[PDB]
RNA sequence: CACGGGUGACGGGGAAUCAGGGUUCGAUUCCGGAGAGGGAGCCUGAGAAACGGCUACCACAUCCAAGGAAGGCAGCAGGCGCGCAAAUUACCCACUCCCGACCCGGGGAGGUAGUGACGAAAAAUAACAAUACAGGACUCUUUCGAGGCCCUGUAAUUGGAAUGAGUCCACUUUAAAUCCUUUAACGAGGAUCCAUUGGAGGGCAAGUCUGGUGCCAGCAGCCGCGAUAAUUCCAGCUCCAA
């Protein structure tokens, strides 16, 4: 503390109440701007519609062509670059398919070699991409 | 080898009965039936087995001890005075109704609509 | 509004660091010494030890000749005596803190059957507990988490309905007898 | 581009799973684990190699 | 710090994390407040601005013979939509209580069944013996080798002994059932009656093993791997965590 009076409790409370807003996590938790700008809306998963598939060039030293999907959500209609995690799992996703999109773990941040892509794909038309990669289930045709 | 002990013995004159907790020890066999329970309580208490109603057996783990509750009345008139009709029907001196509750609710709400003496004509 | 309890409590607490080499070494030695099933079987006894030692520290922080301190201390020492981990001459609340996980695991009924010697191994004793051949005071104990009391330690023997004791033989003996009578005629 | 999806998974050779005796589980698995950790080996001089260490 | 605005604010007893301090949630079985799509008004009645009460407007919506009548599931189940997201159009007043003219009748309050890996507790998927072997506390021998008074483990080498998942008489449980326990007769040697979920550079435990790819495909929460010798990719084996 800075002021050490005997009855400065309202001064300390008002000063800490004004200085909590300068923290990033407190502002992200207590203002509705980030919660409105979040396409999930404070959620963990969201269903959407595949509209196109984009090959994104990777970053710095590690170079690759990552396979992202432009997903248009249902509850907001916003468009998200979602990442297809496993190998060979882009061919399981076609145009105009309802896929499930979640975060990646860094709480809204592009991770590693993939620039500007925050989210990833979990399930593809009520069939998970993990099962499509393992070969346990079959895509309904 | 089936042994019946009676704990928590109580004489309820306001209920006109005796009551006890029955502990049945049966070494190396299955659960004895309520008919054999009533017979052994009859030959123990030297009374008629018609007023001996025993219910609620619980078998402990291992298979050598069961515990239930029992009461012994004085007469069948007193048993029908204060004894539940379902446990009377367990032994067979009473028969309850057979009309099920959903059809009874449907019949009651149909009789609620039609007003007059014709409710007997509405019901069945 | 329904009539039920909604009262539960986790008996185990996972450690803070998941992959400590010394902690995994100690738990692996504990299971390989006392015949346990997994790591939760270690962690729940570790958390009961945490409860007992935390209560002992809370009593030793209290002042001497305090009624709550003497009451809780005598109750905890009575519990330790009746579960049989602490000796009858060591019934003092200052000696609770010098007690160990191995002394808690020595009072398991699997370890008690192995120390009385009616079984062959610790895991074979657990096999006997599973297969229900033993009883404790005319009560079959199927679950090896039974805390054996010091008064009930000498009452551990084979059960009544048991092919290893005074009972009917089992499936393999009946099948061998049936095959022998079918081969004889 | 987007035309090389699943290239390595398409061009590698599929090797079938080798048959094997089924593993003991649970308390027997941890007992066998303790038996292959401690009571079989002896304390030798130098750095002790790992379980999967091969030459 | 009035007034004004916002709240993904009903308030509290409480829940999680916790040294001490605090931080977050609380709609949720206990109490108090508000209401039956939105307001407003009233009879009855001790108690209502009541909605399984009415009376007018807005929005939704049913049958009609076209004159009319009639509704309020944020109750119980159930249906559509919205969704990342959540169960049967079952049985009963027997357990706990309530109502009435009341010992008797009723109660989608409540209780019992069906789905259920939110979650909490216990806990199967084996053990023993014999042979070949690899070694530890002793006697002898400089080693090589021998003995077992005491041992520990491995091996589709072999052997019985025991039990449970399940099927299933019967008893018990219960308003009638269901589940638990007991009990006949069945039911295990690849005991096929087969346990998976993630990783193996560091954090953080675990191959510089084998084949292919060659800054491609892909791995990786962070640093970082991958340009024809990849301990980090894809597969086989092995190991590690639960």
């Amino acid at each position: 503390g800075k002021c050490r009076g005997l009855r400065t409790a309202r001064k300390l409370r008002s000063h800490r109440r004004d200085q909590k807003w300068h923290d990033k996590q407190y502002k992200k938790a207590h203002l509705g701007t980030a919660l409105k700008a979040n396409p999930f809306g404070g959620a963990s998963h969201a269903k959407g519609i595949v509209l196109e598939k984009v090959g994104v060039e990777a970053k710095q030293p590690n170079s690759a062509i990552r396979k992202c999907v432009r997903v248009q959500l249902i509850k907001n209609g916003k468009k998200i670059t979602a990442f297809v995690p496993n190998d060979g799992c882009l061919n399981f996703i076609e145009e105009n398919d309802e896929v499930l999109v979640a975060g990646f773990g860094r709480k809204g941040h592009a991770v590693g070699d993939i620039p500007g892509v925050r989210f990833k794909v979990v399930k593809v038309a009520n069939v998970s991409l993990l099962a499509l990669y393992k070969g346990k289930k079959e895509r309904p045709r | 080898t089936v042994t019946i002990r009676t704990r928590k013995f109580m004489t309820n004159r306001l209920l006109q009965r005796k009551q006890m907790v029955i502990d049945v020890l049966h070494p190396g066999k299955a659960t004895v039936p309520k008919t054999e329970i009533r017979e052994k309580l009859a030959k123990m208490y030297k009374t008629t087995p018609d007023v001996i109603f025993v219910f609620g057996f619980r078998t402990h783990f291992g298979g050598g001890k069961t515990t239930g509750f029992g009461m012994i009345y004085d007469s069948l008139d007193y048993a029908k005075k204060n004894e539940p009709k379902h446990r009377l029907a367990r032994h067979g001196l009473y028969e309850k109704k057979k009309t099920s509750r959903k059809q009874r609710k449907e019949r009651k709400n149909r009789m609620k609509k039609v007003r007059g003496t014709a409710k007997a004509n509405v019901g069945a | 509004p329904v009539a039920r309890s909604w009262v539960c409590r986790k008996t185990y607490v996972t450690p803070r660091r998941p992959f400590e080499k010394s902690r995994l070494d100690q738990e692996l030695k504990l299971i390989g010494e006392y015949g346990l099933r997994n790591k939760r079987e270690v962690w729940r006894v570790k958390f009961t030890l945490a409860k007992i030692r935390k209560a002992a520290r809370e009593l030793l922080t209290l002042d001497e000749k305090d009624p709550r301190r003497l009451f809780e201390g005598n109750a905890l020492l009575r519990r330790l005596v009746r579960i049989g981990v602490l000796d009858e001459g060591k019934m003092k609340l200052d000696y609770i803190l010098g007690l160990k996980i191995e002394d808690f695991l020595e009072r398991r009924l699997q370890t008690q059957v192995f120390k009385l010697g009616l079984a062959k191994s610790i895991h074979h004793a657990r096999v006997l507990i599973r297969q229900r051949h033993i009883r404790v005071r005319k009560q079959v104990v199927n679950i090896p988490s039974f805390i054996v009391r010091l008064d009930s330690q000498k009452h551990i023997d084979f059960s009544l309905r048991s092919p290893y004791g005074g009972g009917r033989p089992g499936r393999v003996k009946r099948k061998n007898a049936k095959k022998g009578q079918g081969g004889a005629g | 581009s987007l035309a090389r999806v699943g290239k390595v998974r398409g061009q590698t050779l599929k090797v079938a799973k080798q048959e094997k005796k089924k593993k003991r589980t649970g308390r027997a698995k941890r007992r066998m684990q303790y038996n292959r950790r401690f009571v079989n080996v002896v304390p030798t001089f130098g750095k002790k190699k790992g379980p999967n260490a091969n030459s």
